């Protein structure tokens, strides 16, 4: 039961939480350079509706995606 | 017991420089020709193909393809041994078995050897890891007697 | 240009210092190691020769191409005869003709005068060297021969059979004239020793250990065929079809390397396919299916007129091109205002050229007014161009296949190169057999492993999924210890980043001594391999599919990159991080955009600088969005907001994972359109069909795995009427765009004008050089064949902190074993061109490689039924008891329909780029008699879908 882009943007945050530096600007940075509308869109909701199996790394990034039309 | 056999032979020869004439040699000593269920293994533990150990088993003539008979009959065709007479020798002997040269058998099997350093003592022969020299027209009747 | 090309010169060609020779009265000067034979035929004096060939080094076997030579006592042999300083030499004196007539009379005294009704008539280096010479008369009337079936008194002992168990090419031993360039061929160029010379003397015949070719260690490369000058080892397409007049070059249709071949044709008749001796991805050399495997352009099953449907349910309606262009775009039209643009999107195919792909993802763009485009590369190679976009700046390889050549060690993870890319695994062993390394990071014992004349190997048989833990492994033991370049890490990289990357990597945890618990390989092993690979002058990585298709792709690319950054194999021939490209032009369609996040070139969608440059060269506004990817598509169509789909060259239902779901997202969607040759298992939920053209009857290019731009031309006619790209330029007038492109030239014109690296492409210069590689521009006119050689690409390399994550595929009590899927050298990936040829030979069903240990528990024996209950599925396939594999390890294939082994995959992948988990999956392996649930409903379907009306 859980949503293919929480577990994406989980994955990614498992991923870019290992490096050094700002750790969140490159996940929200990823996030807006490879999804979509639609999907951007979905995680943006997600993180506003406080959806539980979510990384704090991604709802910290969350407000530095690329902004949906 | 062929894979014991087989694999301990390959064990005493590892680690050797061209290992391949000499784990041959050793196989044919062992059973008598070179099985064609022994091509692979060989091959394998050595890291060659199939195809070359096939090769060098063809090129060579002392690699047995498949058995001789429970003798066997190595008869010079060099200049020397012609000279005094290996002919005649070969002609009685072949008479007396009934077996042309490189006529094998399951008793016996007459074949050419083309030397064996018994250059003066010109007729020779060997039987059954035997050297025999001077073979007389005489000496063939001890050589079939104690050779059933 | 290049006389190597057109000319066979005698011997292969040497490095050296200028050394002048008269031959013949003709001044040359060639190499120090160069021959005379060679020599003499680069000044255009022919010499007679037989047995010499490029291909192979020399042998004194012919005797024919002898030659009187000043200081030199009698007539020595130019093919083993250096050349001297000085030296005077004369081809032809009369003491030599008499020779050579005398050697010829030999050979000719011994074979069947069959000229004029053989194979091999105007293509015999016998009969053409037997003329040349002068042979007038044979005077030795010969009792003993090979070719009489009937001897005096009765039977030919000699007489061998003819043998046509190759349903490609056979061996008529009696027209043999035992040279041996067979033999040396198989040994020396594919490296596969199937062929030896059984006797001795005139009892010499070439033969394989095996009753029959088929049955040997032969992969039918047809290097034996190309090099058989008599007739001996014959194509059958020469026996059935008379010899072929004229000679096109084109590329094969597979495997990345793009092997160039010259046509042989009759007429528009394709009777055969010979290497070209051109093109730096194979000098003269070949495969199974690109040398034989090209009879699926002439199949009946091959689909030629157009097709609509409007439901799945009905039948299939043979039709002409306007209504069915024009039913198409209605429909498009329709879901386009009804659910916006975005509810469009393309699927375009490696498998066709570059043009045609830039025309797709233009139609997508321009037309269709959407970012929603992709390409195979999405399953395979899409975390390398994040990897080392990542880490270097390029999304590409980073040397040529020359380099192996220069090579001292070769560190393999995740590939299979001896079926995979066969002429690439040729020339390793060319090189593994002189001397250089290797070693093998993956779990299943692969025939590169196994070669003969092998040098030094190391294995590290792991548990699939754990392939950044042995690198972050091979690095900790590479800082601990010190064998790193200190120099090469200042001078090219960055040493901050450095500082922490060792900081981090040093900690004891990710030491090989812990990883041995979970990863299954030994630590000195380990260590062994990580310390040679360091201490190694000019090592190259070679990296596939058993790193990129994982839940952690990217991070293992990734961490490839850091080991070859900081030991500094990176900037020079003989070393670097080359991916093995699979599909042909899966570069070059990833270059000409195939990507939901860029335009041709890899340059971003968002990038303003780069929308102005389109929207003024297309005249048409862009949108700054990136698109969604193939499982994306999928998901929403199961979801809904998306209702079409344009599938070019691409079997997004056998190929693609988790075939239940993929189906159900491929069902709910109002139109997906087929552009393929045949029908496909993609075809079954279609609503419409497009025929298509093969690349002997295209026109363009292909970019191949090491950056080359090879040149395709067309040899047939289309069966169909039109190409790929006349339909798509077909489509996208219909639906208003207005294009008029009456040749691909001027589609390379816009592609060299608007993206940087091809501006200096031009077929003329394809034509002249050959081949290039795509960096090309005013800078480097002339091609890149390395890459990073001065500084990188981005500027300075970065050291990133790699690190194992638990797989979420762990195995448990009900799917305790592993799962991995793989390929075969005579079958290619879907199999629906190979499948429709003769290699139905070597596979014909698809097996399972179990481990034998894990199959006595079970029940299981070599030639059982078994099935696989995984958790996202079930199937059924043959089993084959191996030890191949590693225990609690198993090993598939996708090449057949039959079997739905893409049911058994799970929908986890990459976290990057999403690419799949095609190599981990918890399965079940049990004994079992029916097949299945799925494949019979999957047959049903497929037969009740296949109709035509
Ligand atoms: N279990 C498992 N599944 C996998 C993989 C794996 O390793 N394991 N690998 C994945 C990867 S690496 C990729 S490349 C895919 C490859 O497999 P696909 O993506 O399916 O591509 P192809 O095998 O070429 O066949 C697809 C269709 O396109 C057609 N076609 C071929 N040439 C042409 C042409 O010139 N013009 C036109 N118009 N059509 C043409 C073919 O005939 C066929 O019908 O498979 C993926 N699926
Ligand atoms: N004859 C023929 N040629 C082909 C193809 C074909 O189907 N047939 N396919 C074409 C295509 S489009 C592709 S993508 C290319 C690439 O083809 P390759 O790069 O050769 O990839 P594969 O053969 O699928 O398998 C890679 C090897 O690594 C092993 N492996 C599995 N899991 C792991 C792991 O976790 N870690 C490591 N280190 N290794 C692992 C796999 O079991 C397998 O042996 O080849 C192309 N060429
Ligand atoms: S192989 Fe050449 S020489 Fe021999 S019969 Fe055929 S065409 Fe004549
Ligand atoms: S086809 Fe290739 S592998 Fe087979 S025998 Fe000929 S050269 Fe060797
Ligand atoms: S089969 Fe052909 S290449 Fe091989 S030895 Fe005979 S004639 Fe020469
Ligand atoms: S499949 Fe690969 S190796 Fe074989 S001919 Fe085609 S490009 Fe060459
Ligand atoms: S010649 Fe027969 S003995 Fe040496
Ligand atoms: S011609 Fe040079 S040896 Fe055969
Ligand atoms: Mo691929
Ligand atoms: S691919």
């Amino acid at each position: 039961s859980d949503d293919k882009i929480i577990r994406m943007a989980n994955q990614i945050a498992a991923f870019f939480a290992v490096q050094p530096g700002d750790r969140a600007g490159p996940v929200a940075a990823h996030i807006s350079e490879n999804w979509s509308a639609p999907m951007r869109a979905a995680l943006l909701a997600h993180v506003a509706a406080q959806s539980p199996g979510l990384d704090p790394l991604v709802i910290a990034a969350a407000p530095q995606i690329r902004p949906v039309p | 017991t062929d894979t014991a056999r087989l694999r301990a032979i390959l064990a005493a020869h590892r680690g050797r420089e061209g290992a391949l004439l000499p784990i041959l040699h050793d196989v044919q000593a062992a059973f008598g020709f070179i099985p064609e269920d022994a091509y692979a293994p060989i091959a394998a533990d050595l890291g060659l193909t199939r195809a070359e150990v096939a090769g060098v088993v063809g090129f060579y003539h002392d690699f047995r393809k498949a058995p001789a008979g429970r003798h066997v009959i190595k008869l010079c065709r060099a200049e020397a041994c012609q000279a005094m007479g290996m002919d005649a020798v070969q002609a009685r002997l072949e008479s007396a078995l009934g077996l042309r040269l490189g006529d094998s058998s399951e008793a016996v099997t007459l074949e050419a050897v083309y030397c064996l350093g018994l250059c003066a003592c010109a007729p020779a022969a060997m039987v059954d890891d035997r050297l025999v020299g001077r073979l007389d027209a005489a000496a063939v009747a001890g050589i079939v007697a104690e050779l059933g | 240009p290049p006389l190597d090309w057109t000319q066979d010169m005698g011997t292969p060609k040497r490095e050296g210092a200028p050394v002048h020779l008269t031959i013949d009265g003709v001044e040359v000067t060639v190499p120090a190691g160069t021959s005379v034979l060679r020599a003499a035929a680069e000044a255009g004096i022919s010499i007679p020769k037989l047995c010499a060939t490029d291909n192979v080094e020399p042998v004194g076997s012919c005797r024919l191409c002898m030659v009187e030579i000043e200081g030199m006592r009698g007539t020595p042999t130019s093919c083993t005869t250096p050349v001297a300083p000085g030296m005077r030499v004369h081809t032809q004196t009369p003491q030599l003709q008499k020779l050579r007539r005398g050697v010829m009379e030999l050979y000719i005294s011994d074979h069947p005068l069959d000229c004029l009704t053989c194979a091999a008539n105007g293509d015999c280096e016998l009969q053409d060297m037997a003329g040349a010479v002068g042979l007038r008369e044979v005077r030795y009337q010969a009792k003993d021969t090979h070719f009489a079936r009937r001897d005096a008194t009765g039977p030919n002992p000699r007489y061998i059979p003819k043998d046509n168990s190759n349903p490609y090419f056979s061996y008529d031993p009696a027209k043999c004239i035992v040279c041996m360039r067979c033999v040396r061929a198989c040994e020396e160029v594919q490296g596969t020793f199937a062929l030896t010379v059984m006797g001795r003397g005139f009892d010499a015949r070439i033969s394989p250990a095996a009753p029959d070719f088929l049955s040997s260690d032969c992969v039918s490369c047809g290097a034996c065929v190309q090099a058989c000058p008599t007739a001996t080892l014959v194509e059958k397409s020469v026996e059935r079809i008379g010899t072929p007049e004229r000679k096109v070059v084109t590329t094969c249709a597979y495997c990345g390397v793009g092997c160039s071949f010259e046509a042989h044709m009759l007429g528009d008749q394709l009777v055969r396919m010979v290497p070209w001796k051109g093109g730096a991805a194979n000098r003269g050399h070949s495969c199974v299916k690109g040398r034989f495997a090209y009879g699926y352009a002439t199949h009946q099953d091959r689909i030629l007129k157009p097709m609509i449907r409007d439901k799945i349910t009905d039948p299939w309606r043979e039709v002409n091109w306007t209504e069915a262009l024009d039913f198409t775009a209605t429909r498009l039209r329709a879901l386009r205002d009804s659910h916006g643009a975005d509810a469009l999107g393309v699927i375009t195919s490696s498998r066709c050229t570059n043009e045609e792909t830039y025309l797709v993802q233009k139609l997508a763009r321009a037309v269709f007014g959407t970012n929603n485009t992709d390409t195979c590369a999405r399953v395979c190679h899409s975390p390398t161009g994040y990897g080392l976009k990542q880490t270097f700046g390029t999304s590409a390889g980073t040397q040529d296949f020359d380099s192996v050549e220069e090579t001292d060690l070769a560190l393999v993870i995740g590939a299979n190169p001896t079926d995979g890319h066969p002429v690439f695994a040729s020339r390793l062993r060319k090189r593994l057999r002189a001397g250089a390394k290797l070693i093998v990071v993956d779990p299943r014992r692969i025939d590169l492993l196994n070669t003969p004349h092998r040098g030094e190997a190391w294995h590290l048989q792991l548990k699939p999924g754990t392939n950044v833990a042995v690198m972050t492994a091979m690095a900790h033991v590479i800082v601990t210890e010190q064998i790193f370049d200190k120099r090469f890490i200042g001078d090219r990289c960055d040493w901050d980043e450095w500082a922490d990357y060792a900081e981090f990597v040093a900690n004891p945890e990710y030491a090989p001594e812990a990883v041995e618990s979970l990863t299954g390989v030994p630590a000195g092993l380990l260590r062994q391999a990580a310390r040679a690979y360091a201490a190694a002058p000019n090592a190259a990585i070679y990296y596939g599919l058993g790193v990129t298709e994982h839940s952690q792709g990217s991070t293992t690319v990734i961490a490839i990159a850091n080991l070859a950054m900081m030991t500094g194999n990176i900037g020079r021939p003989g070393v670097g991080v080359n991916p093995l490209r699979g599909q042909n032009n899966v570069q070059g369609s990833c270059d000409m955009g195939s990507f939901p996040h860029e335009f041709p070139g890899y340059r971003h969608v968002s990038d303003d600088a780069t929308r102005g440059l389109f929207e003024r060269t297309w005249g048409v506004t862009l949108s700054s969005e990136p698109g969604l990817r193939i499982p994306n598509m999928l998901d929403a169509a199961v979801e809904g907001r998306f209702k079409a789909l344009y599938v070019q060259g691409e079997d997004i239902l056998q190929s693609d994972p988790d075939t239940r779901h993929v189906s159900a997202g491929l069902a709910a969607m109002d139109l997906v359109i087929v552009h393929d040759l045949f029908l496909n298992e993609t075809a079954n939920y279609a609503h419409v069909f497009l025929p298509g053209s093969t690349f002997l009857e295209k026109d363009g290019t292909f970019t191949n795995a090491e950056r080359r731009i090879n040149r395709v031309r067309r040899v047939m006619a289309p069966k169909a009427g039109f190409a790929d790209w006349e339909v798509t330029q077909m489509l996208a007038n219909a639906l208003g765009a207005g294009w008029h492109y009456t040749h691909p030239s001027e589609i390379m014109a816009e592609i060299a004008a608007t993206t940087p690296g091809f501006a200096a492409v031009t077929y003329e210069m394809l034509d002249a050089r050959g081949s290039v590689q795509w960096p090309c521009n005013e800078k480097a006119p002339e091609g890149s064949p390395i890459m990073h050689v001065e500084g990188f690409v981005r500027g300075k390399g970065r050291f990133i902190r790699t690190a194992y994550l638990p797989t979420d595929e762990k195995t448990g009590p009900r799917f305790p074993l592993l799962l991995t899927t793989g390929r075969i050298l005579s079958q290619y990936n879907v199999g629906a061109q190979t499948r429709r040829t003769e290699n139905t030979v070597w596979h014909g069903e698809d097996r399972l490689e179990i481990h034998p240990t894990d199959a006595e528990t079970r029940g299981i024996r070599d030639g059982d039924w078994v099935r696989l209950a995984s958790r996202a599925g079930e199937t059924t396939l043959r089993a084959t008891v191996t030890d191949r594999v590693s225990p609690g390890v198993v090993y598939t294939t996708f090449h057949h329909p039959d079997t739905q082994a893409n049911v058994v995959t799970t929908d986890t992948s990459d976290w990057a780029t999403n690419c799949p988990e095609y190599k981990v999956t918890a399965v079940q392996v049990a004994a079992s008699n029916g097949p299945s649930d799925w494949q019979q409903d999957y047959a049903a379907q497929a037969a009740a879908a296949r109709r035509i009306e």
